[PDB]
């Protein structure tokens, strides 16, 4: 009674299935759904940065990937994006428990990365 | 005897008196005649032949007056008369019983997805 | 220049006046009020008024009609140069052509406020 | 009645309310809209946000108006100094741990917390301590979590327990460290899982496909209908120019209450891919772009060069009534009669509307105390209808099922699985018949998978005998219901879109057409479109039907046109254009009127109002939009009339009564092109 | 012609106590009692002259606008000599959708008043050209912007809009960008009016909160 | 540049000094130099190497800004 459904035998068109926008690690699990709008579809552009940057110029995402995560003592960190709090972003409180150098926590305003060796680990 | 004091025919007579000076000043002597101009201005009047209110008639006559002095004082030139008065009339009487058997719907279909806005 | 006091230069009602930029980046209520005042704006209560100022060309007045929204329902602008230029028919009578420009210059007219 | 409406006083104004109403409902009946965060009309009362605090005379404390019942002669005050101080204090407590996230939050512009802080709160804060920070949770591809913005209203938990039925969310921890979610990494598996994003009053739960793309103030909203199934849920389409940005439900208590399935909510991204925007004619090189005059001429030439008996017209699942009546009149004007429907049972008799519609209606089904489902899976056919069935289950309506056993998120009694079990139920061998015979208002719901069967007439005769014996249809109550799963089927049955007797005979001896008109059909069978035939495809997506065609005529999608659709209860509803036509596409009935002019026999209507008047001339209930008639019931005279169809094609008592929907997330050309639906399927495949 | 320079010293006062008290408190009742047939409604509100006071608003019929304005100009207690403006406000929900508004200033006693007349699109309002000389251009502008006809005007013609402009732009049902636009044509060698096309259409932002209480 | 002198060749660390905005120049103030800083050069207007939008004819590949994908058979 109530037989299980086999999802693996469900057909998906190959044009649709190969065009899913997904994410690299960053602020999500790697490989989850990436939100997109219609801009760039007529020109065949499936990438975020290519929609406004032209050439082999260094992207902002490649700039922030070169800054290493920062070791912070404690359980919560406050992120302003600047030494002066008037000159940065609104303050962001980022959880640091469960974080390491390999899996750090990222600020949603600045893209800076933080971790703590204080959660008994 | 004539509805609302016969003001439509009095205004029509006033415009018809004003018309040859318009033809001379705007230099429309070889473009249109006074007979066809009188017929065109008559066709402007018939569009509101079913107005049941005298105040709407008075407002329409006042607005038509202000149109006729902005034509008299050269505030609209001959190309304005061409693009607003006589070519809409010639388009409404030129497309009647065309050389093609297409309905108006099929011409609209082949033109665009939506109806035309304005002139 | 001699009686300038120290103190606030803005009204402290945060539901009308936007907060300071340091306050907006550190408190939640200020950021909410900054977000809402810069998108929807404050809602003016329903009513009407006419307010006038001794502008350097005369009386400049605004007739504001409010239904209650974040947008003016009707905003009539009263300009003094509009009334001053209406007088040129009775002021230039009996004058010569070289006095028209003097009359126009002494009425102090600017056509941005005349032609709104 | 012993004064079933009691009188209370709200700000010294007398208000009459029904008995059992709360203080908040009395304030709502007085024209006062009390601020709230945890109360919902469709959920159970919680009473934990403390925002609805009002003052009642002879009570020294503020009462929670959502939970407090209203007594006789009660005096409620909503604008005293203690009420305003209570509102400001509760708002200040709500905002001390909230993150300064309004620029990056998707609720900014349509946030209950923001607007209630602006109106009922203060303008300052006095809090300079460090805030609480929470890690985010993974709940699948449709729900995005930023859990630092949670305000612990527990609307999500109550929704998942009460409406969705899955009951997978909870509150773990205690105190300030209370934390919403699943303890282990799990995926939200409900079909109604996008509704919790609407139910969350803050940006803790937002829509992942929609994320960071638009603000709500930029969107032009259009009230339309949903065509992804046969219920016709009422929706609002939000667009920015030519692009549809999101789809939301809107209230209709007779149809969908406030819900919408995930397919109807998230399939809009398929409208940006594989779109037909130009007419094409197949040449020696293949299909290539042509003018509208050339494409219409080629279609007319193929439609006129063939004999009338070699022409077939197939309607799709999403064709509106105007285009269907246009195609029907155009093909009948040429002397053809071969009409087919992509949704199956094209030869089904459509003589009385009560035999293929839900006579009880959707809202009238709630007055039933016992429900018998025959051969249907309502969770995959219409999840909003199945949610209303669960709502009926929660307040006492018992459910039995004859069919293949399925997960329905409520307990049911499995009477059987085949028409042999249906006959045993009608005879009296199963004790569920005595449960039906003693019920005050029994109901029978027949699904579309029964009507797709080759022996559907014998099964319907057995169902009619069961309804006659169990008192399902009597004086004052009609409990016989047939539901559908396709948007265009009931309108085609209403107008008479069916094949003639000669065409049915020619299909019986195996005649094959040479010209096929595909009105938006992409799930046709291979028996209906022969190889080597001339195919005219009229549609909006490039799919199976357009890759095979010789002439392609681009039409409108349901977000671009205003066409009529009838749901399975008989209610006439309409779409509305939220965006203009794409490219060089046209209106769908207009293509057929132009094609009838190019063929040589014009349709007698030249406007949208005129084709709607033609529809109203065929069946007069088409003119009454947003309403449903009471259909005529002819007792057993109709079943007596079609006994020849029962004698021929006899009963198959061993084939199980199943549901034909095997792919819920991809049912038509729009949902097959949606990348979000493909991610939804991939998420259920990677969990094994 | 009033408020002649009389005191040669600096004055540290505005008005007298008795006349300011009469103007700020009793003027509504006074106007209602002396000329009751002229007044149909009165509002005493937030005071055009200053933020600290209250001032009346008088509603009247078009049949008695001229006698009421003559009374308000020439009566010894209400010497409203200056007419500051004439305008209109459109209320499409009403049977008579227009409110013609007259503001007045009294230099004799430092007062202000507002006078309103409600008419629809086809009811004429009597002109005040003989009472106040500025009423000419303001009535011309009101006819131009709203289509209110002022009977008895010497020359009611449009003053602000374009030469061939039909249509009254300040109505609520008139579009913000209009119907026609203007360009130069090289073939016709003339500046030509054409139907409107926009490279970027206007984006309407609907900001209004569903919790807001003040919307009326 | 004696023959084609232009104020767009003044660097931003001298711009505020020469425009009397501040009293800072490199000879008395150590400015913070970002790693992405583009040096100041003369304007390119009037030539064909000026800035143009992405839908322009002078671009390497002009954009059609359609927000949907067309079906290609
Ligand atoms: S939920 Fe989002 S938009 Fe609302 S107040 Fe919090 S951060 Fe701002
Ligand atoms: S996630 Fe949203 S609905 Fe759930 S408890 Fe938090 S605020 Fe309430
Ligand atoms: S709405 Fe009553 S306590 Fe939350």
């Amino acid at each position: 009674v109530v037989p299980t459904f086999d999802w693996k035998k469900v057909p998906v068109p190959s044009t649709t299935a190969k065009d899913i926008p997904v994410t690299v690690k960053g602020a999500t699990p790697a490989g989850d759904l990436r939100a997109t709008s219609g801009l760039g579809l007529g020109d065949g552009i499936k990438n975020h940065t290519d929609k406004w940057l032209d050439g082999d110029k260094k992207s902002p995402m490649e700039y922030i990937n070169e800054v290493a995560p920062i070791k912070v003592k404690g359980l919560v960190v406050a992120s302003y994006g600047s030494d002066d709090p008037a000159l940065g972003c609104p303050v962001e409180y980022i959880n640091l428990k469960g974080t390491s150098l390999e899996n750090p926590a990222v600020c949603k305003y600045t893209g800076n990365r933080y971790y703590s060796d204080d959660w008994k680990g | 005897k004539r509805l609302f004091g016969g003001a439509a025919r009095h205004f029509y007579f006033e415009i018809c008196r004003c018309l040859p000076f318009i033809q001379r000043l705007h230099k429309m002597e070889e473009m249109v005649s006074l007979k066809e101009l009188r017929a065109i201005v008559k066709e402007k009047f018939k569009e509101y032949k079913d107005v049941k209110d005298g105040r709407v008639v008075d407002l329409l006559i006042f607005k038509g007056r202000e149109e006729i002095e902005t034509y008299l004082l050269m505030h609209k030139q001959r190309h304005h008369v061409v693009t607003e008065v006589v070519e809409p009339y010639y388009a409404k009487q030129r497309a009647v019983k065309k050389v093609t058997t297409n309905s108006p719907f099929l011409d609209s279909f082949l033109s665009s997805g939506y109806a035309a806005i304005g002139v | 220049l001699n009686e300038m006091p120290d103190g606030l230069y803005k009204s402290p009602d945060g539901k009308v006046c936007p907060p300071s930029r340091s306050t907006m980046k550190q408190s939640m209520e200020a950021l909410i009020h900054h977000f809402k005042l810069y998108t929807e704006g404050f809602h003016v209560p329903a009513g009407e008024t006419y307010r006038a100022v001794e502008a350097p060309k005369g009386e400049f007045g605004v007739y504001l009609v409010s239904r209650g929204g974040n947008r003016p329902y009707r905003c009539k602008i009263r300009s003094p140069g509009y009334a001053h230029l209406q007088m040129t028919d009775v002021i230039s009578r009996g004058a010569m052509l070289a006095d028209v420009v003097t009359i126009i210059g002494t009425l102090d007219v600017v056509f941005g406020e005349i032609d709104r | 009645p012993p004064s079933d409406h009691l009188e209370v006083f709200v700000n010294e104004q007398p208000v009459k309310i029904p008995k059992g109403s709360s203080v908040l409902q009395a304030c709502d009946a007085a024209g006062i809209d009390i601020p709230r965060f945890c109360y919902h009309q469709r959920l159970s009362i919680a009473g934990n946000c403390r925002m609805c605090l009002v003052e009642v005379e002879k009570v020294p404390k503020p009462v929670a108006s959502c939970a407090m019942p209203a007594g006789p002669g009660m005096k409620i005050k909503t604008e005293t100094p203690m009420v305003k101080k209570a509102r400001e204090g509760v708002m200040e407590f709500l905002l001390i741990n909230h993150p300064l996230d309004c620029p990056i939050c998707d609720q900014g512009g349509e946030c209950d917390l923001q607007d209630q802080a602006m109106i009922f709160g203060s303008d300052r804060s006095r809090f300079v301590e460090a805030k609480r920070a929470v890690e985010d949770k993974n709940l699948g591809p449709l729900v995005k979590t930023v859990m630092t913005r949670c305000i612990q209203c527990t609307r999500c938990v109550r929704f998942a327990s009460e409406v969705a039925g899955t009951a997978e969310l909870g509150v773990t921890g205690r105190g300030r460290d209370s934390e919403i979610g699943t303890y282990v990494e799990k995926l939200m598996g409900s079909e109604l899982s996008g509704n919790v994003v609407d139910l969350c009053p803050v940006g803790a739960l937002t829509s992942k496909p929609y994320a960071f793309t638009a603000r709500s103030w930029e969107l032009k909203g259009t009230e339309s209908i949903d065509v992804s199934d046969g219920l016709g849920a009422n929706i609002r389409v939000d667009a920015r120019g030519t692009e549809v940005m999101r789809i939301l439900p809107r209230l209709n208590e007779a149809v969908n209450e406030e819900w919408l399935s995930d397919k109807g909510r998230y399939q809009y991204d398929g409208l940006k891919h594989q779109r037909l925007d130009k007419p094409m004619v197949k040449g020696p090189k293949g299909l290539q772009v042509a003018t509208w005059q050339d494409a219409l001429g080629a279609a007319a030439a193929a439609l006129t060069s063939a004999a009338p008996g070699e022409v077939r017209g197939i309607a799709g699942k999403l064709a509106d009534a105007e285009s269907m009546v246009a195609l029907m009149d155009l093909l009948r004007g040429l002397g053809a009669g071969d009409l087919a429907h992509e949704g199956g049972f094209s030869d089904m008799p459509a003589d009385v509307r009560s035999t293929y519609t839900a006579n009880t209606t959707v809202q009238g089904l709630e007055q039933s105390d016992l429900v018998l489902l025959v051969g249907t899976n309502p969770r995959w056919e219409s999840p909003v209808f199945n949610a209303r069935l669960r709502k009926m289950f929660l307040d006492g309506t018992q459910v039995g099922l004859v069919g293949a056993p399925v997960d329905l998120t409520y307990k049911y009694e499995h009477v059987g699985s085949d028409p042999a079990a249906l006959a045993a139920l009608a005879a009296g061998q199963h004790p569920f018949l005595e449960r039906l015979k003693k019920a005050a208002r029994p109901a029978v719901v027949v699904g579309p998978g029964v009507l797709r069967r080759a022996d559907r007439e014998a099964v319907m005769k057995a169902v009619h005998e069961l309804c006659g014996k169990a008192g399902v249809v009597k004086e004052g109550w009609n409990g016989f219901n047939v539901i559908h799963d396709t948007a265009s089927r009931v309108a085609a049955l209403d107008m008479g879109f069916g094949p003639s007797a000669a065409a049915r005979a020619r299909r019986a001896q195996g005649a094959q057409p040479k010209v096929v008109y595909l009105l938006g059909s992409d799930d046709y069978s291979e028996e209906d479109v022969p190889e080597g035939a001339f195919v005219i495809y009229q549609g909006h997506h490039g799919d199976r039907g357009a890759s095979r065609a010789n002439v392609v005529l681009p039409g409108a999608a349901y977000t671009e046109k205003s066409g009529l659709y009838v749901n399975f209860e008989g209610r006439v509803q309409q779409t509305r254009a939220a965006v203009p036509l794409v490219g060089d596409a046209r209106e769908d009935w207009a293509i057929l009127r132009a094609l009838s002019e190019v063929v040589g026999k014009r349709l007698p209507y030249d406007s949208h109002a005129a084709v709607r008047a033609r529809l109203a001339g065929i069946a007069p209930h088409f003119a009454n939009i947003d309403a449903v008639q009471t259909p005529v019931w002819l007792n057993g005279e109709y079943v007596k009339g079609v006994e020849a169809l029962a004698k021929a094609a006899p009963l198959q008592p061993s084939a199980p009564l199943t549901s034909t929907i095997s792919n819920f997330y991809m049912t038509d050309a729009i949902s097959r092109a949606s990348r979000t639906m493909a991610k939804c399927i991939q998420a259920r495949q990677q969990t094994k | 012609g009033y408020a002649y320079a009389r005191k040669t010293t600096d004055k540290d006062y505005i008005a007298s106590e008795h006349m300011q008290a009469f103007g700020n408190t009793q003027l509504t009742d006074y106007i209602i009692k002396t000329v009751p047939k002229f007044v149909k409604m009165a509002v005493t509100g937030p005071a055009q002259s200053s933020v600290l006071y209250q001032e009346p608003t008088i509603y009247t019929t078009p049949e008695s606008l001229v006698p009421l304005m003559v009374f308000l100009r020439d009566h010894t207690n209400t010497q409203f000599k200056c007419l500051l403006d004439v305008t209109a406000v459109d209320f499409p929900e009403r049977a008579a959708r227009f409110e013609v508004v007259y503001h007045l200033l009294s230099p004799r006693w430092n007062n202000r008043i507002r006078v309103k007349v409600c008419v629809d699109e086809v009811t004429a309002v009597p002109t005040l050209c003989k009472v106040f000389n500025t009423a000419n251009w303001f009535e011309r502008e009101t006819w131009d912007m709203f289509g209110v006809f002022f009977s008895g005007h010497p020359d009611l013609r449009r003053i602000l809009t374009d030469y061939g402009f039909t249509g009254h732009p300040l109505r609520k049902d008139f579009p913000m960008t209009g119907y026609q636009e203007v360009r130069y044509d090289y073939g016709k060698k003339r500046v030509v009016s054409e139907p409107l096309e926009l490279t970027q259409e206007f984006r309407y932002f609907d900001f209004n909160s569903p919790w807001e209480t003040l919307n009326r | 540049d004696k023959f084609d002198y232009n104020p767009t060749t003044i660097p931003p660390e001298w711009h505020g000094w020469l425009n009397y905005i501040n009293d800072y120049n490199p000879t008395n103030t150590q400015f913070k130099q970002p790693t992405y800083q583009i040096e100041a050069s003369m304007t390119k207007t009037g030539t064909q190497t000026c800035y143009n939008p992405k839908g322009s004819w002078f671009s390497a590949k002009p954009r059609n800004w359609r927000k949907y994908e067309s079906w290609t058979p």
